[PDB]
């Protein structure tokens, strides 16, 4: 029935289907390094007639130091990004400083929680890996769900084939990870999740923060990841 | 396809042409206690029978008061009857404040019957299932009554659901009340209606039959707890 | 079977959503109140089965004001909402008019809030006080019927206490006369012993016109008279 | 006439309470003592202790005694519930369905016990019929084997009736005990 | 939200059962302090602090350890922390635990009575201070009921842990003795992992946590007490 | 008498746990050892190892043992599930639905084992009638082929009964295990 | 005992997957070589290639082999899905419906193959019964025609059974292949 009604088991229905609706969406990888947080993506290819060179709809920008990698309904994702950009700017307008991500996910999971509680509207079939840098506790990487129960992490692989890709980060991840070593680490889990051995490079997109006291937050071009893809060939950080 | 589709909604109409949800309210007033009023030439008496639910309980009130010359007697559910009493009280009192003359009787019931109408077309609010009985006197003593659907009938005698058929038949052959100008014969004639229409082998009137009179030099004087059992509740 | 709507009628002239709550009030703790010529005495149980409770935070006899005390039954979470509303309007009445509110004027407003047409409040009360014209005791229902009672009982065991009061109520009974009577009906319908903790009587005397909760010390001298 | 009828309603009520508090529990222990639940598997419903077979005859005879006691006890209890059904009204009658459910299950058990009499007549008829075929065709050994195999089946069938007997008494008693307030006072 | 044909509430009993599938949380009162306890679980080598999923503060003297829906506590706590500070702005006093619990219970009750609103599927327990130097641990359910306790527990299989606490609950205990009693409540999570139990010692109107160092010194003693 | 009855409810509970933790798993492995799941196709359901047919008789004798032990175990389990259903109420009775589904499956498996007793009687009766015709009409060869085919039919049914037995035993244990919390508590 | 039980759970799962990857595709090709889909109409269901009928006898024996192997293959597959049914819950149980649909489809094919053993007995019993009547009434010619038509009927029944075998094997495999992600983890 509607989202307002419960179930005899204690769970819900609309928020339970949304948790499964994101399982049929492309994967995204999160990863905290010793230099800055990095993200992964999977451009689902409906055809070869997309631009494939200027845009990508799996990783967006929230602020100059906060960025998320969305995974789920691409249509409903644009609303929360248009809603998180306001909270990331209304905090600046009210406190003259950057907003900590710990105070951003709370501000954004409440907008999801408010939908699965009243109004009689459908929930948000979206879940994303939102990370950033802050002066209070350094780099961080949070993860929201359609219910709102956010939680901090070090590496997450939501989308399709989560349990397999998350297991890769259980062993291959290390506490100390450089920026270049972290990219190669996140490159293999992004490729083996799609049951392939090498990315076609006209696929997956990556992003990285690495605050150099100014939070550069550079994204990646189709030519910049070629050098990263070539480094995977020689040094294979295999499935295992 | 019939008998269960056109039954629970105040909006749908039956294919025959009857609003069956409102029609249940007209029958909902029949489960209440009886009441009867007599319109004489210059006086109006209302006899109401209360209902003692238990031996330890007290009989709940039936006959109410609205103004000095206006008093109603509900017959149905106490939930909606109390709401219409407050609406009729705030309406008539506002007329004595906004202006100085008393409120016209038919111009008052037109506002009360309109209250039923407003709670009939909206899907949310249901209909007031209560049979009102407005007895008043302004220049000629008139007796009005409503139903769940908006209605007015300048009745001369009535009954309300308990043993109404046994009481309507008594009033059909008793049309000499207009010339029974003596108040004593009127209250005995009105109480005789309940005595000949009470339940089988029940207590006649053991101080549990509310009585009220209103007339020319009479305001809504509730019959005291002593004037009725001395001779009125002792003639039969 | 007509149960979808909240305001639907019946072909026999009856309500449906209100009648569902009529059986919900028969599951709470039992209570009994007696209206005597000198005042009003109330009584109730205290289901504090788990000894870890504080035993004072859970109460069955709250107060509408200093002159009107009442009982509770049914949904305890909804009973507090009506009592909180009664504590507002009765106190709001004292701010407008300097005299204390009448129970006939207070029970009529506690019943109009059970006419939300949400859902009807599944709670029955035993509002009693000594406002004016001596002491009065009223018993409300979720349907809105406000019947003034001389001695009634509400709770899961209200059926047994009903016939007991009919064979025991006398009009010329004082406070100490009914105080033992307010416990003999509780001694019958009780799955425990009438100790000094399970009973929580309180009364409103006509002299001081205020209510006073009978503490643990005062009830011990009344539960040991053995009716 | 009015007196005899009111006397009957009193007589029913007495018999109903008497049967549930005493008559039914004693028989529960009785049949349980005959087929104890703690036995290991295969030691009860077996054929190890197995003209007409006079030995088998006595076991069927005991069943009919047990069958008689079951139909008589439940029938008055069923009638008692029927006399306790409130006036038919619209809404708030979930409990009459429970009452109806009890009568339905009670009638089911009654019909089940009633069918043993029909099942028992069929046994003698089939056994006699097959035996005629054995006399007419004495060398086809399967007819003689069928008679032998038949005795093992009926012996088991007698025993399956007893386990179902035991189990039905408990299912009836447990249901009435838990739902005692609504069967007597459905409000 | 409507009633049931017998008298219950299908939208409340479902929500009350929804808290049973959640992490357990146990609280325990003492003389002048009240140590709390909660048992959570986390994925190894990931999710470093669990964003302080339990033992939420409300004021300088009011801890709160909920149980149940983790996502539905944020709206409950934010609608509470606001009221805990709003009371301080209108009465110039730090909000007592009696008022916060009376507010959290009114929040959940305001969600089941209204229509078209899902009830708060979360059962909590608030441990704070009253106006005088006292400590009364409260406990609220999704139905709206609330009562103080001397020890209480909610969550997955809360009956077997509350039953154990009903037997060996002493009256007044020591700071380490009261912790050991709360640490003897690992009857929900098997093998008693130190990375699962979290306790905080609310004392002298100043909340503080308990480091894992002294946890191992107390969680290991339980294994050498069953023999 | 009140003590003996309460003892019975206690006695049931003991027997049920013992059967689910030991008696039922042991039989799963037992029947599996006769018809292993790892066998290649066609090596089980064949007729290579095949007056009355004494060989089929011996196989049926083992079946009757298997049938007896199955019905006895489920019957106390069925009653045990019946003893844990709470008082009938309107709403919040999701657990009785779980309970009813379990009772339904137990009765279904019981009917399956129960039908073996009736099916064995049918084999000997049907085989004998055709054989009489063979004696009367010895050159119509289809009657002799009918005898042959009947044994091949009965041989297949015996093995299909054992596999269905085996598969039901694991399916019963696995089903009760998953819904165990609702099986023990009433509501 | 706990070890022996868990060991069984491993052995079943292997057999089910093994049947779908090798046993089932091989039979698809097998039955197609006997009744090719590309055959012209009437070239399959004919009587052109036609005491007891020894010619008819040899084909039914092969049928019983085909029927046995089907029940054995389907029976373990059916059992495997049963151990994979999740705990019963109210709502969000769309995946149990596929499983329910799967047990129904597997049991339907299984019941169909199972009834052939009883059906074969009916052929010989009926043919023998009519043959007795031929001995009693040797000049009523329809009885001799009756012998001919029954064999033609059984021959047709044999062939419709083999196509149904082929068609059942592909419909089972095609259903499971398309719904593979939902059958294992519903």
């Amino acid at each position: 029935s509607r989202t307002t009604t419960f179930s005899p088991e204690g769970r819900l229905y609309q928020v339970e289907y949304a948790l499964e609706a994101i399982n049929n969406a492309s994967i995204t990888i999160g990863l905290i390094t010793k230099d800055g947080v990095i993200l992964g993506a999977d451009k689902v290819f409906i055809s070869k007639l997309i631009d494939k060179a200027n845009n990508y709809e799996k990783i967006y920008k929230i602020d100059k130091h906060i960025f998320c990698g969305v995974a789920g309904l691409n249509a409903d994702a644009n609303i929360l990004i248009n809603q998180s950009r306001l909270y990331a700017q209304r905090y600046l307008y009210n406190y003259n400083e950057v907003q900590p991500v710990s105070q951003l996910v709370v501000q954004i999971c409440d907008i999801k929680q408010s939908y699965t509680q009243y109004g009689g509207l459908r929930p948000y079939g979206v879940s994303f890996l939102i990370g950033g840098y802050d002066t209070k506790d350094g780099y961080q990487l949070y993860h929201t769900d359609p219910s709102g129960n956010y939680s901090g992490w070090f590496a997450t692989a939501i989308g399709t084939n989560n349990l397999t890709a998350s297991s890769v980060l259980k062993q291959e991840w290390k506490n100390d990870m450089t920026l270049e070593e972290g990219l190669l680490l996140a490159l293999k889990t992004l490729a083996k999740s799609t049951d392939t051995e090498i990315p076609k490079s006209e696929k997956i997109e990556l992003a990285y923060l690495t605050n150099k006291d100014g939070e550069v937050y550079q994204k990646y071009l189709t030519e910049k990841e070629i050098e990263e893809l070539i480094k995977l060939y020689t040094q294979k950080y295999i499935k295992e | 396809m019939y008998r269960n589709l056109y039954d629970t909604d105040n909006i749908i109409y039956s294919p025959e042409g009857r609003l069956y949800q409102v029609e249940y309210a007209s029958e909902a007033i029949k489960q209440g206690t009886c009441a009867v009023a007599i319109k004489s030439k210059d006086y109006v008496v209302v006899s109401g029978l209360k209902k003692c639910i238990s031996k330890l309980s007290f009989p709940q009130e039936k006959i109410f008061k609205i103004d000095d010359y206006i008093g109603i007697s509900m017959s149905g559910i106490t939930s909606d009857a109390k709401v219409l009493t407050k609406f009729m009280q705030n309406e008539c009192l506002s007329h004595k404040f906004l202006y100085n003359e008393n409120i016209n009787i038919e111009s008052l019931v037109r506002s009360v019957a309109d209250k039923y109408q407003k709670n009939t077309q909206k899907s949310s609010k249901r209909a007031f299932g209560v049979g009102l009985m407005i007895a008043a006197y302004h220049n000629e003593p008139c007796i009005f009554e409503t139903r769940p659907n908006g209605s007015y009938f300048e009745y001369d005698a009535l009954s309300f659901g308990a043993r109404s058929h046994a009481s309507k038949t008594y009033l059909e052959k008793n049309l000499h009340l207009f010339e029974e100008c003596s108040l004593e014969e009127l209250i005995l004639h009105c109480l005789k209606a309940l005595k000949c229409s009470l339940s089988s082998e029940s207590e006649l009137t053991i101080s549990n039959t509310a009585l009220a009179v209103v007339g020319k030099n009479h305001p809504w004087q509730e019959i005291s707890s002593l004037q009725l059992e001395e001779y009125l509740s002792k003639v039969k | 079977e007509y149960d979808r709507g909240v305001n639907t009628f019946s072909p026999e002239g009856r309500l449906f959503q209100v009648e569902y709550a009529l059986g919900a009030i028969k599951l709470g703790s039992t209570a009994v109140g007696i209206c005597v010529n000198d005042g009003v005495i109330l009584a109730s149980e205290r289901r504090i089965s788990s000894t870890l409770i504080e035993k004072d935070s859970v109460e069955k006899l709250l107060s509408i004001d200093d002159h009107i005390g009442c009982a509770m039954s049914g949904l305890m979470a909804d009973a507090r909402t009506l009592i909180d509303y009664a504590r507002v309007e009765c106190n709001h009445y004292k701010f407008i008019y300097n005299e204390n509110i009448n129970i006939k004027s207070c029970v009529e407003l506690i019943s109009e809030l059970a006419l939300d047409f949400s859902r009807p409040f599944g709670v029955a009360l035993l509002i009693g006080g000594v406002d004016k014209n001596g002491p009065c005791l009223w018993y409300t229902e979720p349907s809105g019927t406000n019947t003034r009672f001389s001695a009634a009982s509400i709770g899961s065991a209200q059926e047994g206490a009903e016939l007991l009061l009919q064979e025991n109520y006398k009009k010329d009974m004082t406070f100490e006369q009914a105080e033992i009577l307010a416990l003999t009906v509780l001694r019958q319908v009780m799955e425990d012993k009438l100790s000094t903790s399970n009973v929580e009587i309180c009364a409103i005397k006509k002299s001081d016109q205020t209510f006073y909760k009978y503490n643990t010390d005062d009830i011990s001298r009344i539960i040991d008279v053995l009716p | 006439i009015k007196e005899e009828y009111n006397k009957f309603k009193y007589d029913i009520t007495k018999q109903a309470i008497e049967s549930l508090r005493e008559r039914i529990p004693k028989r529960i222990i009785f049949f349980n003592n005959l087929v104890n639940v703690n036995s290991e598997p295969g030691s009860i419903l077996n054929v190890n202790d197995l003209p007409s077979h006079k030995q088998i005859y006595l076991e069927l005879e005991k069943i009919k005694t047990y069958a008689s006691e079951l139909i008589e006890i439940i029938g008055n209890i069923k009638l008692w519930i029927q006399l306790n059904v409130p006036r038919i009204e619209d809404g708030n009658n979930f409990g009459v369905g429970i009452q109806e459910e009890a009568i339905q299950e009670l009638a089911r058990v009654e019909e089940s016990a009633f069918n043993l009499y029909d099942a028992i007549v069929k046994y003698y008829m089939e056994r006699a019929k097959i035996s005629t075929k054995v006399l007419k065709y004495p060398n086809v050994s399967d007819y003689q084997e069928a008679v032998r195999e038949l005795d093992e089946k009926e012996w088991i069938h007698i025993k399956i009736t007893i386990v179902d007997m035991r189990n039905n008494y408990i299912m009836l008693y447990d249901l009435l005990y838990k739902n005692w307030e609504k069967v007597v006072k459905p409000k | 939200t409507v009633f049931s044909p017998d008298g219950h509430l299908l939208q409340v009993e479902h929500a009350l059962e929804a808290v049973k599938k959640g992490g357990c949380a146990v609280a325990i009162k003492s003389s002048n302090f009240a140590v709390l306890a909660v048992e959570k679980k986390n994925i190894p080598k990931l999710q470093n602090p669990k964003t302080t999923e339990k033992l939420i503060k409300l004021d300088e003297h009011n801890c709160l350890a909920f149980a149940g829906l983790n996502a539905d506590a944020r709206v409950l706590v934010n609608k509470t922390r606001l009221e805990c500070q709003r009371y301080y702005l209108n009465m110039d006093e730090p909000a007592p635990v009696d008022y916060i619990a009376k507010y959290v219970a009114k929040v959940q009750q305001k969600f089941t009575h209204r229509g078209g609103v899902r009830p708060f599927g979360i059962a909590t327990l608030i441990a704070g201070f009253k106006n005088n130097k006292e400590i009364c641990i409260y406990q609220t359910e999704p139905s709206g009921i609330y009562a103080a306790w001397k020890a209480q527990a909610i969550g997955k299989n809360a009956k077997i842990v509350q039953e154990f606490l009903e037997k060996n609950y002493q009256e007044n205990m020591e700071q380490k003795d009261c912790i050991f009693l709360a640490l003897k409540a690992i009857f929900e999570v098997v093998e008693l992992s130190s990375k699962n139990v979290e306790v905080a010692l609310l004392t002298e109107k100043d909340l503080t946590f308990i480091e894992e160092q002294e946890i191992n010194s107390m969680v290991e003693l339980i294994d050498q007490e069953r023999t």
